[PDB]
């Protein structure tokens, strides 16, 4: 079929459990891409489901701050997902290397995530697994764009309707409503932005225990803090935005629209 | 302070 006839593979970029990602070129276009090549043979039932979902959901979204799916091909034992080429690695790896971000950069970064999140919510998509691992830098350049990735756990919603979509996501970034087993929707992604923003500024996360069942109580109680002295030189409008994102009640939590209009980002 | 670590996704 048409991967062989349309595209040419080049170097290894990353390895998965059942997937490899390799730089490729749509030949008659001469445009380069990231081909995630997935051994469909090795995949389980729920793994297959997530792949179909990931392909349909990604294809709904077209935003500079979202890793675009351009194509989707199948070959008996392999599915090929043709994505944006991205050379800058994960935001996680960039936070460790740089340890924390200035308020300025932190603002410029969370800005792009929020716009991407806004597009998702405007397209009736909720990511559910927002974390620095799933936020990628376009290139090694010192102003490279941030793009949202891995929609394997993303879901479709009808307007502002909440429903029990299941327990899913990463413990550090799970919203209180998910953990309470309440119906949920768009606001979970804005909770995840709170935790990501908090990490950008001081370089460590607001919710952690070695004991997972205590971690989940810490999240549900809204039990985060701004310890002295490191937070004493952070601005109250930075903390204000965060407090609005880490609101326990999704109903009272700030939306992506509202957060983009926050002075800390607006100005 | 709390440590920042790579964390894995639940799917259930």
């Amino acid at each position: 079929t048409r991967f062989t006839e349309e595209y040419q593979l080049f170097e290894e970029l990353g390895k998965g459990a059942f997937s490899v990602v390799r730089r490729c070129v749509k030949v008659l276009a001469g445009q380069e891409y990231a081909a995630k090549i997935i051994n469909t043979k090795k995949l389980s039932a729920r793994d297959h489901q997530k792949l179909e979902r990931e392909a349909r959901i990604c294809r709904l979204l077209k935003h500079p701050n979202i890793v675009r799916l351009h194509d989707s091909i199948s070959e008996e034992g392999h599915h090929y997902l043709i994505f944006d080429l991205v050379t800058g690695g994960e935001l996680f790896e960039d936070i460790v290397a740089r340890e924390y971000y200035s308020e300025a950069d932190a603002s410029h970064c969370i800005q792009q995530i929020l716009e991407a999140v806004l597009h998702c919510h405007q397209m009736g998509v909720v990511h559910r697994n927002l974390k620095p691992e799933n936020l990628l830098l376009a290139s090694k350049l010192k102003g490279a764009a941030v793009k949202l990735a891995d929609f394997g756990l993303a879901i479709e919603v009808e307007g502002e309707q909440q429903a029990w979509f299941g327990f899913a996501g990463t413990p550090g970034y799970l919203s209180p409503e998910v953990l309470r087993k309440d119906p949920y929707g768009k606001p979970v992604d804005l909770w995840a932005c709170g935790v990501i923003l908090y990490i950008l500024l001081v370089g460590y996360p607001p919710f952690w225990d070695e004991d997972q069942h205590r971690l989940y109580k810490q999240i549900k109680a809204g039990a985060y803090d701004f310890p002295s002295p490191e937070w004493d030189t952070v601005t109250p409008e930075a903390k204000d935005l965060i407090n609005k994102m880490l609101t326990i009640n999704p109903s009272k939590r700030i939306t992506a629209a509202e957060a983009l209009k926050h002075p800390w980002i607006s100005h | 302070r709390n440590k920042l670590r790579r964390q894995h996704d639940y799917d259930t």
